[PDB]
């Protein structure tokens, strides 16, 4: 659901998502991570998430993450680069 | 002859209408010649010596009155005085000491590359003599190691060296360049160093100084909950930025052929 | 990449209310959202902890370079 920044969230946050007591959920986040249905990157900091691979059983909403609220807008950002790219450099393209 | 510029010199000038009368009638002596348009016809230049008395009396009067954009004009119409070649001109008392007077004005302005520029204008006067110069000179190895420390005794150096309006002005140019440090509370009293602006452990006289628009200068945050400083600090994140700058240089390697 | 990369991209993006309109469905055949989410294996936006890894992607950098 979230992609870094809000996938980091506190342990309390996971003890309350696993309806569980913060202290129980040092424990608890353990037995969590060692289902390892997805192979992912997990800091115990905070018990911040941020991790790697992850499965969707299907997207939210409208996939409006899809939409220029992540993809398709940080394309067009590049376009504008590649641009650049071309400006730098017109002689040597040829 | 030219009376009035050199009869009120016993009078000097008690009213400031009398330094607007001067000023117009040197006006008229501008009339009459340019300052100095060109070398020639010395006794013309004669009479423009007696012209740099005038002057000279005119530019104290323009300090007793605190005037700075016309004390400028005659601050440098005196330097262009003793621009003129003017081999003929004979030492002037007045000259001697006005221009240790202008080396004090230049610290009032923070004009620190001038303030040298001014002791090396004088290298004669500078030596070992030339007390009025003398002030001044100390004043800067007293700035460079830092006003504030030798300022009292730089006030109290002269009682009056002709620089009593001028050491006036040395107390407005008290350096406040210390601001940049911890202070209230934190620090809560810097009078041990002495400058006038952080004298005074907590008297509302320092709390003046010291909470001028909230907290001295008053740009910043609060002096008593300042980290120190600004903080700014830095970041890796600049490798993006470094990696904008790399397509730059890396693009002009290639771009060379 | 640049453009015809977000050209499908976009038409997807179109679809969120183009597929409604004329399209099989936003929400249809897996791959609309299981691929994406594959190309989403870099979380896509603020943190990332891909580039701004600092010790670890960003220190490399700077060796390599």
């Amino acid at each position: 659901t979230r992609p870094a920044n809000h996938r980091q969230l506190t342990f309390e946050e996971i003890a309350k998502s696993a309806k569980i007591t913060v202290n129980e959920v040092e424990l608890l986040v353990m037995k969590a991570l060692s289902v390892g249905l997805v192979k992912g990157s997990i800091d115990e900091v905070d018990k911040r998430v941020h991790m790697t691979w992850v499965q969707p059983r299907v997207l939210d909403l409208q996939q409006i993450k899809g939409m220029k609220d992540r993809l398709e807008f940080w394309c067009t950002d590049v376009k504008s680069m590649e641009m650049l790219v071309e400006h730098q450099a017109h002689d040597i393209l040829t | 002859m030219y009376e009035q510029l050199k009869g009120e010199w016993n009078r000097k000038s008690p009213n400031l209408s009398k330094c607007g009368e001067e000023l117009g009638r040197l006006k008229l002596v501008l009339l009459e010649l340019n300052f100095l348009p060109t070398t020639g016809t010395k006794l013309t230049k004669q009479q423009l010596i007696l012209a740099r008395d005038i002057l000279e009396i005119g530019a104290q009067w323009s300090i007793l009155r605190k005037d700075i954009p016309s004390f400028e004009r005659y601050m440098a119409q005196l330097k262009c005085y003793y621009f003129d070649y003017k081999e003929q001109l004979p030492e002037s008392a007045y000259m001697h000491q006005l221009l240790g007077l202008n080396l004090l004005f230049l610290l009032s302005q923070n004009r620190v590359a001038e303030f040298h520029t001014e002791l090396e204008r004088l290298p004669a006067k500078d030596i070992q003599t030339n007390v009025y110069i003398k002030h001044p000179v100390s004043l800067e190895q007293y700035l460079m190691e830092g006003s504030y420390n030798k300022v009292f005794l730089a006030k109290g150096n002269i009682p009056a060296e002709s620089y009593t309006f001028f050491i006036d002005i040395l107390l407005d140019t008290i350096r406040d360049e210390i601001a940049g440090c911890i202070e209230k509370a934190y620090e809560k009293i810097l009078f041990t160093e002495a400058t006038r602006i952080l004298f005074f452990n907590t008297p509302k006289k320092m709390t003046d100084y010291a909470k001028k628009r909230g907290w001295v200068l008053g740009p910043n945050n609060y002096y008593s909950f300042a980290s120190q400083q600004q903080k700014p600090e830095d970041t890796t994140i600049p490798s993006t930025e470094l990696a904008k700058q790399v397509i730059e240089y890396a693009r002009q390697l290639e771009m060379i052929v | 990449h640049g453009l015809k990369g977000l050209n499908s991209k976009l038409l997807d993006i179109r679809s969120y209310l183009e597929k409604v309109a004329t399209g099989k469905l936003p929400i249809n055949h897996q791959i609309i959202y299981q691929l994406q989410d594959v190309f989403n294996l870099l979380p896509d936006v603020s943190l990332q902890e891909f580039v701004k890894a600092f010790y670890l992607k960003t220190n490399d950098q700077m060796v390599v370079v």
